[PDB]
């Protein structure tokens, strides 16, 4: 199963995408990652702008 | 001894020692042949509490055996620095092997 | 037993006794057959129900026979008893060659 699984945690999956980025390279993983991330802080900012 | 009306007397030992696949097994199909109206009153809680509690019992038993086989183990947690003036603490990094067997 | 002009003899006692390869390449041999009007040719159906009866049971005997790596079966519904407070073993059922039994 190549799509997104494993979504509904939230409190885990910041702890695993700020500690599998240390010395691992997971780009397929990391790449959703970082987008659903900037995603939500700029959903976040856009309020305080 | 195996007496149907007390399914929760001869369940522990067998637990205990023979595994756990055959009590599971005997008593899946030993099920509740009687009815309520014999026996005790005790239903089936304490029957599952003492079968729960000797599956602990057994598993704990075996892991103390299965980890006497380790040499060292590191924590991820923090505050885990015995020399915090030499260098800054940092995370555990697997490059070796994961395991020898 | 085996005479193709009257289609009642050879249906089920020349059919379950042994294997059923043999009467049916005699039958085909053997052209369908000869003179009806001497004979109980009247009432086709019964005759070919017969017949399919003893070919069926004549079948059953030789995949029981030659069954000989497959004698264990069970059902496929669960929760069948009050007592199904575990899980029991799952496997899978007769959907693979057969190696170990």
């Amino acid at each position: 199963s190549h799509r997104v699984a494993f979504v509904n945690n939230f409190h885990m999956l910041m702890y695993i995408t700020t500690y599998l980025g240390n010395g691992e390279l997971p780009e397929v993983c990391i790449n959703i990652y970082r987008d659903l991330l900037q995603h939500v802080r700029a959903l976040r900012q856009t309020i305080t702008d | 001894s195996r007496v149907v009306f007390d399914p929760s007397n001869p369940t522990t030992f067998s637990v205990e020692a023979i595994a756990a696949y055959t009590p599971v097994a005997l008593i899946r199909l030993l099920n509740a042949s009687g009815p309520l109206q014999p026996g005790h009153r005790v239903d089936i809680a304490d029957a599952r509490s003492i079968y729960t509690v000797g599956a602990a019992a057994s598993a704990a038993r075996a892991r103390a055996n299965h980890n006497a086989n380790t040499i060292r183990r590191t924590a991820m947690f923090a505050e885990t620095d015995p020399m915090t003036w030499l260098r800054p603490t940092v995370g555990l990094k697997r490059t070796f092997n994961p395991r020898i067997i």
